[PDB]
């Protein structure tokens, strides 16, 4: 009798719990819903106003601080964001590195949904200014918004979370890479909903940034910037079911050790003095998109077999010690070392970025084998690997998400974008640490790398057939993203 | 959704695909100006690349009446020029060059060119066509040809059972797109020109249409994610096939060396009066996909060949009524 009571009790407990893990990665109202091809959570929707912004200074500003300092100060400022957010009548999406993304009139319809970006652009300028004064900072917002239609929803098994993906997603996150700090760069279609009650001028993103890699002149696309205005068993039987619901939920936001830290104490905030980062993007994935049937919907359903199989490698128990960190458009980012809380006996110090390499040669034939499922088309991945120090962090209290910081994860985004197809790109120094256990890189050359300048980058596969000359990539001019990849949050800005 | 029968035609480009599709349009379902327009097109195109082609044979075929060279030259003029009026001299010198014994001749080996398939029926209507008040029939529109690039749908009825028919492009550019309907899909209709075992694809010129199928066959039915899904195979263009083993000049086992050794099947069913040569090439043709199935027919899905003549309309109706009990038989499988 009393142990029906405290198994109800603890089962309001456990469904409270379930409740905010769910609310953590999915709308208010999908996450009511809740309570051959593998399950496939998207839907297309119009008229919805995609926003990105980017914490303009972030890299001077984490400078010089402890990682509970910084995850303490990126905790403030996100928290003022949401905020923000819940005023505007706004939905944000997440938060990766330095960046905060959002999306109005999705998955809920709204006539104003412009409007709401727009607003909330303009309030996390202001907020992002009241941090400075009360932190005695010196960092603005690079805001940039877009309306169009976008296919919202779930892609992968692990670490899952709602998101947008869609050709007007990308052209809002160009919009946040080509804008202004301090102001918000709306595209031309944005300015369809909006009338005279903002103060508007012209983008002039072709007198800014010069040169424009993504067309001419954005493909003759105008864009603007504002900057203002019997029993008991019964009863156990359904308290673990709950709890074991709630804690796979859990374990869908934050790794096991961040769990174990959070039970003690709201915040969590670690110093990893080595950890490895490894992004994989999926290349030729605009190739395979095409809108032109049911939206592109159909198509990110192939990619949600993709990204759930590079899910089933993590499940493998030689990746144990790996954990995903997100999944950003057809870009993959996994992290090693942050679960080696004590050095385990007989193992090598390097041990995880061992792990961390075999993943993405795993992924690479994961890749391979699913394209041997494709009808004369091939998806090429291309994987950039760093390691070093990083500081990982809880983000919210009410809506938990696990993140990663540091010049690790921003050099391991740039060998990923700067690498090439089929092949792992690795750091200088995690080639001094890779070569060493064993395995062969082929010198591919230097590439500008912020706050090191020409530093030695090295590919995986070391192509027998023919060599590879040092390219010697000086690139040091603003690259502008045509899609939604690792690099959002992880190219720190002026 | 659940009660509809969602019917995906796959198979190699010029497969006969989009004319299943007419065919359904036809029995159980402005644009006139449209449909002769491509009408007119696919007449312009056979007698061009006819001509192009008299040069280009090895050996190149010569004109039978030297009068008509510069015929010839004004099909060569007017290859290129897009949006073309159609001229009565056009209509004429076509009509002239088709009745020359040279083009035809060019015209007997067409497999060693990329040439199309509605070729001869136009060429022999082109004074019908030529008229200002032609008027397409059912069998002019079934027999146009027009590259499919891309998702069609179309929803039908027959007894009250709804079909949802996805036509999709044959060629390998266009295949990457089957995928986008592979999730929820009743069944997979496999065309397959079986006329065609002496072409080469567009792709490449160099890969033989019919084992181009076989390939394609053999990537459907060894897919992921068509495990469980059931393919009727639709042994298309079977006239062209009888034409092509009753002519003889280009033999089956030329280009499929097994195909000497083969034997017809005792389980044959031929129509009435055909001729043996024309059974055992279609059911030679029907068993190198039946070999695909079956190596790999674990029981989850089931290949179902049906030899069929898509621009035949009987024929076609036929078909479709004994595949009717499959598809909804594999419906309720699902
Ligand atoms: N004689 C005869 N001709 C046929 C038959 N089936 C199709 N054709 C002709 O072959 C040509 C090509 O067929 P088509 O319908 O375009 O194949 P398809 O697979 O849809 O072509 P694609 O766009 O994917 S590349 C058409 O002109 C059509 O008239 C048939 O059974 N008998
Ligand atoms: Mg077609």
């Amino acid at each position: 009798v009393g142990q029906s009571i405290m198994h109800g009790k603890d089962l309001e407990v456990e469904k409270a719990l379930k409740e905010r893990m769910i609310h953590s990665v999915m709308p208010r109202i999908i996450a009511d819903d809740l309570m051959a091809f593998r399950p496939f959570k998207m839907q297309q929707i119009e008229e919805v106003s995609i926003l990105f912004a980017d914490i303009v200074g972030f890299t001077k500003m984490s400078a010089n601080k402890s990682a509970h300092a910084l995850v303490g100060l990126l905790n403030d400022l996100f928290g003022r964001f949401d905020r923000l957010c819940e005023e505007t009548k706004c939905e944000k999406i997440s938060t990766l590195g330095d960046c905060y993304y959002c999306v109005a009139g999705c998955p809920e319809p709204r006539a104003d949904h412009a409007y709401c970006c727009i607003e909330m652009g303009l309030g996390m300028i202001k907020a992002i200014e009241q941090f400075c004064q009360e932190k005695k900072e010196m960092v603005n917002m690079r805001v940039g918004v877009h309306t169009g239609t976008v296919l919202c929803g779930i892609l992968g098994m692990r670490r899952f979370k709602f998101d947008v993906w869609s050709n007007d997603v990308n052209l809002a996150n160009l919009m946040e890479q080509l804008g202004v700090a301090g102001k918000v760069h709306i595209s031309e279609a944005t300015a369809k909903y909006l009338d005279d009650r903002y103060e508007m001028e012209d983008g002039k993103v072709i007198e800014r940034l010069g040169q424009s890699v993504v067309a001419d002149q954005l493909k003759g696309l105008k864009t603007y910037l504002i900057s203002g205005q019997v029993e008991a068993d019964l009863h156990r039987t359904k308290i673990q079911s709950m709890r074991d619901q709630a804690d796979w939920l859990l374990r869908n936001i934050i790794p096991y050790h961040v769990a174990e830290q959070l039970k003690v104490s709201q915040t969590y905030s670690k110093n990893h003095d080595s950890g490895g980062v490894i992004f994989a993007s999926i290349v030729n994935f605009s190739e395979f998109y095409e809108e032109n049937y049911e939206g592109g919907k159909e198509c990110y359903r192939v990619l949600n077999e993709l990204i759930g199989d590079f899910d089933e490698l993590l499940s493998k128990p030689d990746y144990s010690s790996i954990e995903k960190i997100k999944t950003i458009g057809a870009t993959y980012m996994a992290a090693s070392g942050l679960n080696t809380a004590q050095a385990q006996d007989g193992s090598h110090p390097q041990e995880h970025l061992q792990i961390l390499f075999e993943f993405a040669k795993e992924m690479m034939r994961v890749v391979d084998d699913f394209n041997n499922n494709m009808l004369w088309f091939n998806f090429k991945l291309r994987v950039g690997f760093n390691h070093g120090p990083l500081t990982a962090g809880v983000i919210g209290t009410t809506k938990l998400l696990y993140d990663i910081w540091g010049d690790t994860v921003n050099i391991a985004s740039r060998m990923d974008t700067t690498g090439v197809e089929c092949r792992i790109q690795v750091s200088e120094e995690s080639y001094r640490v890779l070569s060493k256990m064993g395995y062969d890189f082929d010198y591919r050359g230097t590439v500008n790398v912020k706050g090191k300048g020409q530093m030695k980058t090295y590919l995986y596969p070391k192509c027998t057939d023919h060599r590879v000359i040092p390219q010697h990539q000086l690139s040091i001019s603003p690259d502008i993203r045509v899609q939604v990849d690792g690099s959002i949050g992880r190219s720190p800005t002026d | 959704y659940r009660a509809t029968h969602r019917l995906l035609l796959l198979g190699a480009g010029e497969s006969g695909k989009s004319t299943i599709v007419k065919q359904m349009r036809i029995l159980h379902v402005g644009e006139k100006a449209t449909k002769v327009q491509d009408i007119k097109n696919n007449l312009k195109e056979a007698i061009e690349t006819i001509v192009a082609a008299m040069s280009n044979l090895v050996p190149p075929v010569e004109l039978a009446n030297p009068e008509n060279q510069f015929r010839v030259d004004y099909i060569l003029s007017v290859m290129n020029v897009p949006d073309f009026d159609f001229p009565p001299e056009f209509y004429e010198h076509a009509k002239a060059l088709w009745e020359d014994e040279g083009v035809r001749a060019c015209y007997e080996r067409s497999n060693e060119y990329q040439l199309i398939d509605c070729a001869q029926y136009f060429l022999d209507k082109i004074d019908v066509i030529k008229q200002a008040d032609y008027v397409p029939s059912d069998q002019d529109l079934l027999r146009c040809r027009v590259l499919t690039s891309g998702i069609f749908e179309t929803k039908f009825q027959v007894d009250k059972v709804n079909f949802h028919m996805f036509d999709v492009g044959g060629q390998r550019d266009e295949r990457r797109k089957w995928i986008q309907c592979f999730n929820d899909v009743t069944a997979i209709i496999f065309v397959v020109a079986s006329s065609s075992y002496n072409m080469v694809i567009r792709e490449d010129n160099q890969t033989n249409r019919l084992q181009e199928a076989l390939n394609l066959f053999k990537s459907i039915w060894n897919n992921r994610w068509l495990r469980t899904i059931s393919v009727i195979l639709f042994l298309n263009k079977q006239d062209l096939l009888a034409e092509k083993v009753l002519a003889g000049k280009s033999k089956i086992e030329d280009y499929f060396p097994e195909f000497a050794r083969y034997t017809t099947p005792e389980d044959a069913t031929p129509e009435p009066g055909e001729d043996p040569r024309v059974t055992r090439a279609k059911y030679f043709i029907r068993d190198e996909f039946l070999r695909i199935s079956t190596a790999s027919g674990d029981g989850r899905h089931y290949c179902y060949p049906h030899f069929t003549c898509a621009v035949d309309t009987e024929n076609i109706r036929r078909v479709f009524n004994d595949c009717r009990d499959i598809i909804q038989r594999m419906h309720l499988r699902q």
